[PDB]
């Protein structure tokens, strides 16, 4: 789940 | 106040009350139904054998594969799962050569036990944060014994704990207990390898299931000149025939 | 009944047939306890949802069940507003990349066709629960005339003439089909949205019965320009004007 | 979490626990029927509402997946819904793309029980709960009426009712069918056939049927250009299915 | 006379209902004796006391630990309670304690009747034990003024099916049969072995795993409000003893809100 | 039920009543944290907070207990640490994303919804669990002041008075009064005032236990709409005038 | 701790793996003799239904490549797929590398790929232990190995598994004189014979003899019944 | 990962995971119990305490500094078949018995057996008792004695020590002279496990009831907990 | 009891809040031998017992240095330890390349706390089990933070994470006013650290072996002391 969010986060 | 089932036991994501994370403790109850292995380091060498533990007469005992080579400088033995310990040996064997390619040196015992931790290490996330790779902690427990031209003679103990302790002697699988007790009370520092082999020998002999025979236990050293070798059948014979006149009467 | 197997955590079939993990989600959406009426004019569509607040400490302009999800289309939400919010963002993006891929505003129609289709995907995927919402599109199609459709949990699409969510629907939905019954017509054919609102809430008041001033509901009316909410001084005149009836 | 252990499992006695429950649920659904005549095919069911406020024009239960096959339901609807959604564009895709006329009832069936079957055997997603009765019309093998069920089996029927009424109306079609029928007496069956298992108002408004009949040119949309042929699956209106049913 | 015997099933509902009403009415209840603890895994542990106020139900200043198994007596209610804090050592066993344990006791005191209060995990329905699954509990009974009817020529036929019907379960109860869970065995051995029992009861629930206190409050609730067994309501305080307050943990002070 | 076993060992699963219990367990988890407060000024918000200090090896003006996720926003927690810190640092993220792309500072109202967004979607799938903290937020923008907070559920309304923690009830008593009081709009030096007075009253509950007060304040006027905390005399002033109570 | 793979026992053993090796022993026998200068792999063969097509099927000991066979036992539709992908290897490696494969090096890819599909819980392991036997390529010391569903292999004198392993395992133990194996082929195939006859209770026709000699020379028998005949007269 | 099993449900857990005897799980039969032989040619008042402990914790007599030896064994057998036995170990004026605990291949019954024949047998010689042992449920090391219980409500005791205290407190021969020592542990029966700290205070502790000297005492007995042992484990070297 | 059943993972909530498999995780600490911090203006000090595993082995490496300008110390498990360590070296490494400028403490704390958040929430992981204290000296100052594997770092002038660190706090509580006030003696700051560690020691008291200290500060770049090194402050 938050992986997903981290490679979108930059 | 009722007695249940515990759950904590399955899984190497769960802690239990205490923070103690089992699955990884009962990998190192596999280690104890594995042949015994010792190691013995000293100041001119270091000195490893193995019970082969072979299960049938009829298995050639000659091709068992307790002892293995990673370097010219570097060996290990093996207890436990074998399953594991093949794809261990690989990795280490892959870590030496690549170190050995790309630095043009031999690569130091120290960093190849930390490589080969790392890759035991993989059930949860890596070293490097490597995803994890494996299911389960690998079952297999390996010493590892070699020489650096700074470092020297040093004996590692590769746990699938993802840890390692530089042991002047140590011995792992079946009997572990009585093996390790008599290391205490024999090591010394004045130990010459001449007298380190016959150690081993007399250390599988006293917890050995069955008579010391040179077809059924097997020894390896490190030297600066000799590197990395296994005894031979009639170099075992002869160590365990002086073993028998000497520490008899 | 209570589920018994897996189907109490995952959407599968029961044996008797029914999936236990969308029934029980549909008894999510009378969980915030408002109750929504929407009706039809002759050109124009207006939804109205009682606002309960109830705290005192709670801004009240920020209490909305009601989004504007494109320039034409607008939804009223019942149920949590956690899972509101996230229908009212997929079907605004869902509008846009329609807008966007076929050149032309995406009709209220389809709109909620692709979101029960979405929330299908809920009812039959294993790890995904469905969302848990009822959700009543309104708009003044360009070509369909003013159309209200509502969408539940379960993926099922039905386009109403006259709509009724929450606890009291019954009571709400049984006067509009008086209404509608003594009238023989299938839209209110009040010419101004001005008109249609005030019949809405007269109708919404006789319903529930429990009068009610201005800070007690959210407006919502769609215009064949756009679908615009109603604020707090425009309730105020609605609510005299039908005093004043 | 690479996998997802199959939710489709095979009980101690032999039967899938998930096929059987998605008939069981099939078998609650509203009825549905479908009979094959020697010049048509006529498919026909009840339109479940909540309220009368319900529009019933959008209340489509039936619906086309080529020019010449309709197809009807009978249980989850957003699953017969999403099942015709991917059916059209199979329809398109794998034949009419490449051999560039549509496919043929029985592919466009066999096509619509792949879908469904994969379904029955994955691991995170639950069978369909919905049984379709495809009719539709061939220039080679004529006109056929296939039901589907969860499970994806398909058969070819002369006639056929699934849902809550399935085994008073198939017995009943049972009596009352004949290999002489025409479309316009095979109507009339269905509307005696889906009477008898049908409540409250009963009329244009609350029953949907279609007919896979001769063309119709003027639904064709253009003239000229005749080999293109006209549609054969026509919806009938509700005052139409009103003046048959007055009879 | 009567008893009640909670059995071991899923969340421990029986044995949670049993202290609920142990450390409820903890005034008219005491200790009487411990049973033959042989056949359990066997248990020690300190005394419990109800939460709040009343007095501990072990009066004798003697003990000082309890045992696996334990009987309470209540000179008012005239009602006997087993406690039982661990499984039994094997299912297989499940014959052993009825026949060397249990009807001892009930020969012992002249138990006129016995309540066995169970909990049916839902998943274990298999041979179609529920029915009526909307109902969540079940009242199962046994009189032995029947005996001419069942049990006389039941012994001579005993059918080996996988269900047995003997109980007569009343109606609004989620189930009419009895599957090859526990209380076959329990039924079995007290009909195919005491002078003095007459009848049984058989108080069940469907449950599910978890934090079952509320949930066995209910179960509580629900066999209070039938006529089981003359009881107060007891609905006026419902008092847990104070071991449940460790149920979660013994410390919760660390620096992580 | 207060528990419902069964449905309550996983996310994502509804109970028979509509409820989704793991967001339950998770906002009975907010109450374990430390009260906190924020007052929604006339121009301005005001937060405040009870940081127990838990033992003298903390240095104290470094160990912050409010977190700026913006220059222009206030952010203050209460329950888990680790999900409290981790959704500060993911606003702050987005704060920084959106004023990267607009060239302007995020207005209020779009960092909440996308922050309910953010802890909604823990509610959905199965493998997360959902945050444990009901977040107090706000700041000024173009529109004026806004105050929010979102609770585990990932709901949030906006209040002119808003309180979470521990000693949660008695100051959102205190909170309703003072808002009773004052209908018109605190003036950003009075409502420090009354912060510091709420938060001794809520301070009862643990009078056993030493304290530090944290008060940080945005104003349109007073801070040019910029979020500083309280120190020097006005901090001195507003305990001075708490010390009467 | 038996529902998945991933899971030790307190005792240290993974029960999955020993429940996978108790499926083996659910298939029919299979035992390997090395003699001096030849491999024998035999077979026990269930007898077939009257109705079987005898002359296509079966055939227990396959081949891999020109000079290595793969005996098995345990669940025949596993082994039809392990023998595929160790055929695969031997050409691949004939491919990539000059020299074919070394039947060590063949069995050390069988075993790798029934230990690679215990590493998650997400595949059944292959339920089968192989009997790889034959020549190193120009060479001429006879070769022999088992693997085990757990990954494990090792070399043999003389092995068995499958059903009633223990009955003729003890037998070969009292019977086969590794410090001067058999050297006449016959004789190899005698003491093989042997061997199974003490667990197959029907005549040679239940028995598959096959003999791997060196320099890529294989022959399956299809004339024990003379060897057959020798043994039970002198018996 | 993405997402959690649908079979991954962690139940039932009311029913323990215990060796049924027999596969037989639907008989319909009073089924046979463990027979037990105990030693006789004990001369049992030579002896004037004895402990009863667990294999878990032999570390804490090393051989070299107190000369254990055997004066036989307890033997059960169980026939439906099973049997097991474990010797009477002994020291100047002491008995020893060890347990040799283990859940998978022994059941309780066999425990609750040999617990009951010792107690029985030590009843009329009545030696002072020392049973040490564990439980995973107690916060702290306990010392226990009849007369006194510092067990607080929570926490209780289970498996051989269990059943070895029920009959020292209740059934025949209750009221026996005992002293009871329990220290903190996890994992199941017959392969607990047990923190550093929690070894070195009993340790400390158990040294002073038997009458050792504390200094030779600790170091002969922290050589066998650390070098190697089933209750250090991974402790060793899974902890910094 | 209760909490049997809701400690199965760290996914799950129990009904009173609490999330089990995380409190665990941060009672794995108390496995692990006690390490003390103190701090002083001037500089900054590490004190780590150091355990064995047998009489024949070499003693665990308490104490790693990720930079010249700063260490850490840790106690809990193994696995987790190796994992945080390599982490901060490794972004100690890009900070100093990629941006030509050292790892400020205070940035560096929160940049772990970070990554051992994310796995107290996803399935499958578990929370790291290993709480260690972040030393150096930067531009803003002297710096000590404790990190727990909840996610909490926390600043303070001097602590002790372990087995038995109670009493090694208590006396840095008992002594905060006179510690911090050193500024400038490296020796005085070494010895104050000593006496609190050895405070939690039941039995195997210091020696050169089992002792090791660090330092950083003004003029000292992080230094590990051990062996004959540490023999003047024991």
């Amino acid at each position: 789940m938050q992986a997903i969010a981290d490679s979108f986060s930059v | 106040m009722f007695l249940t089932r515990s759950e904590y036991d399955r899984g190497v994501s769960t802690f239990s009350p205490e923070g103690r994370l089992f699955q990884v403790e009962y990998s190192l109850e596999a280690i104890k139904l594995g042949s015994t292995a010792i190691g013995i380091a000293t100041k001119e060498g270091v000195v490893l054998g193995v019970e082969k533990r072979a299960t049938s007469p009829l298995l050639e005992s000659d091709s068992i594969e307790k002892i293995v080579e990673i370097d010219r400088h570097i060996g290990c033995a093996m207890s436990g799962l074998t399953a594991d310990a093949r794809s261990m040996i690989e990795h280490a064997r892959t870590a030496a050569v690549t170190h050995n390619l790309y630095y043009d040196e031999d690569i130091n015992v120290e960093s190849l036990t930390q490589s080969v931790c790392d890759l035991a290490l993989r059930f949860g996330e890596g070293a490097s944060g490597e995803e994890r790779l494996m299911s389960r902690p690998f079952g297999v427990a390996l010493l590892i014994a070699g020489h650096d031209a700074d470092d020297g003679y040093q004996l590692f103990h590769a746990e699938p704990s993802g840890t390692f302790y530089r042991y002047n002697a140590k011995a792992i699988g079946s009997g572990s207990e009585g093996a390790q007790a008599e290391l205490l009370n024999e090591w010394h520092s004045s130990l010459t390898l001449k007298e380190a082999e016959l150690l081993v020998l007399k250390i599988l002999k006293q917890v050995m299931e069955e008579k010391l025979d040179e077809n059924n236990a097997q020894l390896s050293c490190i030297t600066k000149q000799d590197g990395f070798k296994i005894y031979d059948n009639e170099k075992t014979a002869e160590l365990i025939k002086e073993l028998k006149e000497k520490e008899a009467a | 009944a209570s589920a018994a197997g897996y189907d109490r955590h995952i959407t599968i079939f029961s044996p008797e047939g029914r999936l236990y993990q969308v029934e029980y989600a549909f008894k999510a959406t009378n969980q915030t306890n408002i109750n929504s009426l929407a009706v039809r004019g002759k050109d124009c569509t207006v939804v109205i949802s009682q606002k309960k607040v109830p705290d005192k400490l709670l801004d009240p302009t920020t209490v909305s069940y009601i989004f504007c999800i494109s320039r034409t289309i607008g939804m009223v939400v019942n149920g949590p507003i956690p899972d509101a919010r996230n229908a009212a963002l997929r079907a605004k993006a869902e509008a846009a990349e329609f807008r966007y891929k076929y050149g032309y505003d995406m009709p209220c129609d389809v709109l909620a066709k692709r979101m029960a289709n979405l929330s299908q995907i809920y009812t039959q995927r294993a790890y995904m629960r469905p969302l848990g919402v009822i959700l009543t599109f309104v708009s003044v199609d360009e070509e369909l005339g003013p159309s209200i459709y509502k969408t539940d949990p379960a993926g099922y699409y039905v386009g109403y003439k006259a709509t009724a969510t929450g606890p009291k629907q019954q009571e709400i939905t049984t006067n509009l089909e008086n209404h509608f019954k003594k009238s023989k017509i299938d839209h209110i054919n009040e010419e101004s949205w001005e008109k249609v609102v005030e019949f809405a809430i007269t109708h919404m008041i006789d319903a529930l019965g429990t009068e009610f001033s201005k800070n007690d509901l959210e407006v919502g009316v769609a215009t064949k320009d756009k679908f615009f909410t109603l604020s707090a001084e425009n309730i105020e005149e609605r609510l005299v004007a039908i005093a004043e009836q | 979490d690479r996998y997802s252990f199959s939710l489709t499992t095979f009980s101690p006695s032999g039967k899938l626990g998930q096929i059987d429950y998605a008939l069981t649920a099939v078998k609650q659904g509203v009825t549905s029927l479908g009979i094959k005549a020697t010049n048509g095919v006529v498919i026909a069911t009840e339109k479940k509402s909540s309220s009368p406020l319900a529009m019933s024009e959008t209340l489509s239960k039936v619906s086309l997946l080529t020019p010449d096959i309709g197809a009807v339901y009978s249980g989850m609807g957003p699953d017969y819904r999403v099942l015709v959604d991917k059916s059209r564009k199979v329809a398109h895709t794998s034949y009419k793309r490449i051999y560039g006329e549509y496919p043929p009832t029985k592919l466009l069936v066999s096509e619509v029980a792949k879908i469904m079957q994969e379904a029955t055997q994955s691991g995170g997603v639950r069978p369909f709960g919905v049984s379709l009765l495809i009719a539709g019309h061939d220039e080679f093998n004529g006109f056929s009426l296939y039901q589907v069920d969860p499970s994806g089996s398909y058969f070819p029927w002369k006639a056929t009712a699934i849902g809550k009424g399935s085994v008073a109306a198939k017995t009943f079609l049972e009596k009352r069918w004949n290999d002489e029928l025409e479309l316009e007496d095979a109507i009339h069956i269905a509307l005696l056939t889906l009477k008898e298992s049908v409540e409250g108002e009963f009329n244009g408004d609350t029953i949907e049927l279609a007919i896979i009949g001769d063309e119709n040119p003027d639904l064709l949309g253009y003239t000229g250009i005749p080999t293109d042929k006209g549609p054969r699956f026509r919806k009938l209106t509700s005052q139409e299915i009103n003046d048959r049913l007055e009879a | 006379s009567c008893l009640v015997l909670p059995l071991v099933s899923v969340g421990n509902i029986p044995q949670l209902s049993i202290d609920w009403l142990l450390n409820s009415q903890a005034n008219e209840w005491e200790y009487l004796e411990a049973l033959d603890s042989k056949y359990l895994v066997e248990f020690v542990g300190p005394l419990d006391r109800p939460e709040d106020g009343s007095d501990s139900l072990y009066k004798d200043a003697d003990m000082k630990y309890s045992s696996a198994l334990e009987v309470f007596y209540n000179k008012k209610r005239g009602l006997f309670a087993i406690q039982q804090r661990t499984p039994l050592v094997s299912v297989n066993y499940l014959n052993n304690f009825i026949v060397e344990i249990i009807l001892p006791f009930l020969s012992k005191y002249n138990i006129s009747e016995i309540c066995i209060w169970d909990s049916l995990y839902a998943m274990e329905d298999e041979n179609g034990v529920i029915v009526r699954p909307q109902e969540v509990y079940s009242l199962g009974e046994f009189y032995f003024d029947d005996e001419a009817e069942l049990l006389s020529n039941l012994h001579l036929n005993d059918q080996e099916s996988m269900v047995n019907n003997w109980l007569h379960f009343t109606p609004t109860s989620f189930q009419d049969k009895i599957s090859v869970d526990q209380p076959i065995f329990k039924i079995l051995f007290q009909i195919l072995n005491p002078k003095a029992l007459r009848s049984i009861k058989y108080c069940s629930c469907l449950a599910n795993e978890g934090d079952n206190s509320l949930d066995s409050q209910q179960f509580l609730q629900w066999i209070i409000s039938q006529k089981v067994i003359k009881n107060a309501p007891p609905i006026v305080k419902f008092v847990r003893p104070i071991s449940w307050q460790g149920a979660y943990g013994m410390a919760d002070a660390r620096d992580k809100f | 039920t207060s528990i419902g076993t069964g449905y309550d060992l996983s996310n994502s699963v509804f109970s028979p009543d509509g409820r989704n219990f793991q967001v339950e367990y998770a906002v009975k988890a907010v109450e374990n944290g430390t009260t906190s407060i924020g007052i929604k000024c006339n121009d301005g918000v005001v937060f405040a907070v009870e940081k127990l200090i838990t033992s003298k090896l903390l240095v104290p003006q470094k160990n912050v207990k409010i977190q700026v996720v913006d220059r222009h926003i206030g952010c203050v927690y209460s329950g888990l640490i680790p999900d409290g810190r981790h959704l500060v640092n993911r606003g702050r993220e987005e704060a920084a994303s959106f004023k990267k792309l607009y060239k302007t500072p995020i207005p209020i109202p779009a960092f909440a919804d996308r922050l309910g967004q953010y802890v909604q979607a823990h509610t959905l799938y199965n493998s997360v669990r959902p945050f444990g903290v009901s977040t107090i937020f706000g700041g000024v923008d173009k529109n004026g002041a806004h105050l929010y907070m979102l609770e585990p559920s990932g709901s949030y309304w906006g209040y002119k008075g808003a309180a979470t923690g521990k000693g949660r009830q008695s100051a959102k008593a205190e909170l309703e009064k003072l808002v009773d009081h004052h209908p018109e709009g605190l003036s950003a030096r009075e409502a420090v005032k009354q912060a510091a007075k709420i938060i001794y009253l809520a301070h009862e509950d643990n009078k056993e236990k030493d304290f530090e007060l944290e008060i940080s304040w945005c104003s349109l006027s007073e801070t040019n709409g910029l979020h500083k905390f309280v120190k020097g005399d006005l901090l001195q002033e507003a305990i001075d005038f708490a010390q009467k109570e | 701790y038996d529902r998945a793979l991933s899971i030790f026992s307190p005792d240290g053993h993974i029960f999955q793996v020993e429940y996978a090796l108790e499926a083996v022993k659910r298939g029919t026998c299979a035992v390997g003799v090395k003699g001096k200068n030849c491999v024998v792999l035999g077979c026990e063969r269930r007898s077939t239904l009257k109705l079987q097509d005898t002359r296509i099927t079966p055939s227990k000991v396959s081949k891999i490549d020109s000079h290595v066979v793969l005996s098995f036992s345990g669940l025949n539709a596993d082994s039809r797929i392990l023998i595929e992908k160790a055929r695969v290897e031997a050409q691949s490696h004939r491919l990539t590398l000059e020299d074919p494969v070394t039947v060590e090096y063949l069995t050390r890819y069988v075993a790798g790929v029934q230990q690679r599909y215990t590493q998650s819980g997400g595949v059944r392991p292959f339920g089968v232990s192989t009997l790889i036997a034959g020549f190193d390529p120009r060479d001429d010391e006879p070769k022999l190995y088992q693997t085990e569903p757990s990954g494990i292999y090792s070399s043999w004198s003389a092995q068995t598994i499958g059903r009633n392993s223990k009955t003729v395992r003890e037998f070969l133990e009292k019977n086969y004189d590794r410090k001067e194996p058999p050297a006449t082929v016959e004789e190899c195939v005698k003491l093989t014979v042997r061997s199974l006859l003490e667990v197959v209770q029907t005549g040679a026709k239940n028995i598959e003899i096959t003999v791997v000699k060196p320099d890529s020379d294989i022959v399956a028998l299809s004339s024990e019944e003379i060897n057959q005949y020798v043994t039970q007269i002198e018996q | 990962m993405l997402f959690k099993q649908w079979n991954d449900l962690p139940e039932p857990k009311h029913l323990l995971d215990l060796p049924e005897i027999s596969k037989n799980l639907q008989s319909l039969e009073v089924c046979p119990v463990p027979k037990v032989e105990f030693p006789q040619d004990l001369d049992v008042p030579q002896y004037s305490t004895a402990v009863i402990t667990t294999k878990i914790m032999n570390p804490l007599f090393p051989k070299n500094l107190l000369q254990l030896t055997s004066i036989g064994e307890i033997k059960t057998t169980l026939t439906v078949v099973y049997g097991f036995s474990f010797p009477i170990y002994s020291f100047g004026k002491t008995l020893l018995f060890s347990m040799e605990e283990n859940f998978i291949s022994i059941s309780p019954i066999f425990g609750n057996m040999i617990s009951r024949s010792i107690i029985s047998q030590l009843a009329q010689f009545s030696p002072d008792i020392i049973v040490i042992g564990t439980s995973d449920k107690i916060a702290s090391m306990k010392v226990m004695t009849e007369n006194e219980c510092t067990l607080q409500p929570p926490e209780f005791i289970t498996g051989f020590i269990g059943s070895v205290l029920t009959q020292l407190i209740v059934g025949p021969s209750k009221g026996l002279k005992f002293k009871c020592l329990v220290a903190p542990s996890e994992g199941p029966n017959g392969f607990e496990k047990l923190s550093l700290s929690d070894m070195g205070s009993l340790v400390d502790l158990c040294g002073q009831w038997l009458g050792f000297e504390p200094s030779r005492y600790s170091e002969e007995c922290y050589r066998l907990w650390r070098c190697d042992s089933a209750a250090i484990g991974a402790q060793s070297g899974l902890y910094i | 009891m209760f909490r049997n059943n809701y400690d199965g993972d760290t996914v799950t909530f129990s009904p009173t809040g609490r999330l089990f498999q995380v409190e665990y995780a941060l009672e794995a600490i108390k496995q692990g031998s006690v390490t003390v911090g103190l701090r002083s203006n001037t500089h900054a000090v590490l004190v780590a017992l150091k355990r064995n595993a047998d009489e024949l082995s070499s003693y665990q490496k308490k104490i790693i240095k990720c930079d010249e300008h700063m260490g850490l110390s840790l106690a809990g498990l193994a696995p987790d330890a190796r994992v945080l360590s390599n982490y901060l070296r490794q972004q100690c490494n890009y900070s100093s390349l990629v941006f030509n400028r050292k790892l400020a403490v205070e940035r560096a704390g929160h940049l772990l706390c970070d990554k051992a958040q994310k796995n107290t929430q996803s399935y499958g992981g578990r929370p790291y089990g290993v709480g260690l204290l972040i030393i150096g000296y930067d531009k803003s100052g002297a710096h000590l933070l404790e990190f727990q594997p909840s996610g909490n770092v926390t600043e303070l002038y001097g602590t002790a994470i372990g087995a038995r660190s109670q009493g090694a706090k208590t006396y840095l509580e008992r002594t905060l006013d006179t510690f911090i006030k050193i500024d400038g003696n490296p020796d005085e700051l070494i010895k104050a650290g000593v006496e609190a560690i050895s405070q939690s020691l039941r039995d195997e008291s210091l020696t050169v072996d089992n002792l090791s200290i660090a330092i950083v500060g003004k003029d000292t770049p992080f230094t590990i002391y051990d062996g004959e090194a540490v023999a003047k402050y024991i």
